[PDB]
């Protein structure tokens, strides 16, 4: 499964 | 990638991962062709039979990656999409004819040791290298077998196959916008792209100028690495006029 | 790009990867 990516990229 | 091996660090610095925002998951491969443009398969973005029709905001691209699942801090770069362009004559209804799409990034990506664009072929390089028996290289984080997933980017070198052999291997209608690659049953070696590798590059290293060129895009196959079957790739040069038009118009 | 297709960790440094020779040998 995938490591969470920095929130800045999901905004 | 079936029957391939782990990539070396920086071996494919044009490799791009198409990443779904929610749920967070790999969608496809893709390739970097400039600081602002990414090339992929149209079916990675639009495939009505599977209820697939992504919009820009659904997606991210992750560039410079090696590990499939890790967030590669200080190495990978994650970019948002400004706009998706799908070939206007992409045939999702029948045989994936013209299976090609472009994605423009919101902002240019910085090149590094791990991030660098691949060349697109000119007519002469295409004519010279797209010959039966000549090998290219396919890379991806897709399935390791038809029926799990790799820790890191996989690579496999595969020979281009004679067009009549491609045609005779399948009931699907093949077109001049496709070529196929892979070993024959009698050749003893194996390897193929698989689900998840869609959209990734088939590249060749020109022996004339020692540069890597993207000749194909992972498009389709019946199963993965089956004897007597071959992987089919979008013929990038045949569709280059469309690529240039989009970039010239929207660049 | 003027620099397309030349990898920083390979062509730019004149290092070869482990299997690129397989490709070259096929270009007959
Ligand atoms: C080498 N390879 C092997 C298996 C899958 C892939 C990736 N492409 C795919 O999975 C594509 C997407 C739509 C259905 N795909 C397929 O490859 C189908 N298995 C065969 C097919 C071809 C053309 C039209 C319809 C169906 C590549
Ligand atoms: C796919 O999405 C676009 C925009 O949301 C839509 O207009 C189109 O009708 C959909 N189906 C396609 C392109 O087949
Ligand atoms: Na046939
Ligand atoms: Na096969």
């Amino acid at each position: 499964d995938f490591e969470e990516i920095p929130e800045e990229y999901l905004q | 990638i079936v029957e391939g091996s782990d990539a070396e660090i920086g071996m494919s610095p044009w490799q791009v991962m198409l990443f779904r925002k929610s749920p967070q998951e790999l969608l496809c491969g893709a390739s970097l062709i400039s600081d602002r443009w990414v090339l992929t398969a149209a079916h990675c973005l639009l495939y009505p039979p599977w209820d697939k029709n992504f919009t820009e905001n659904d997606l991210l691209v992750r560039i410079g990656k090696h590990s499939r699942t890790r967030y590669e801090r200080n190495i990978e770069k994650i970019s948002m999409l400004e706009k998706i362009y799908i070939h206007p004559r992409y045939n999702w209804r029948e045989n994936l004819d013209r299976d090609i799409a472009l994605m423009k990034l919101k902002k240019p990506v910085a090149f590094s040791d791990y991030i660098h664009p691949v060349c697109l072929p000119d007519r002469e390089t295409a004519a010279s290298l797209l010959q039966a028996g000549y090998k290219g290289r396919v890379t991806g984080w897709g399935n390791l077998k038809e029926t799990g997933q790799p820790s890191v980017l996989q690579v496999v070198n595969l020979p281009i196959v004679e067009r009549p052999v491609c045609k005779d291997s399948t009931r699907i209608r093949i077109t001049d916008n496709m070529f196929c690659a892979g070993y024959k049953p009698d050749e003893g070696k194996r390897g193929d792209a698989c689900e998840g590798d869609s959209g990734g590059p088939f590249v060749m290293k020109s022996p004339f100028n020692n540069r890597w060129y993207q000749m194909g895009i992972v498009s389709w196959g019946e199963g993965c690495d089956r004897d007597g079957k071959y992987g089919f790739y979008t013929h990038v040069f045949r569709l280059k006029k469309w690529i240039q038009k989009v970039i010239d118009q929207f660049g | 790009e003027a620099d397309c297709g030349l990898r920083p960790l390979f062509e730019k440094k004149s290092l070869e990867d482990k299997t690129e020779r397989e490709l070259l040998e096929s270009y007959i």
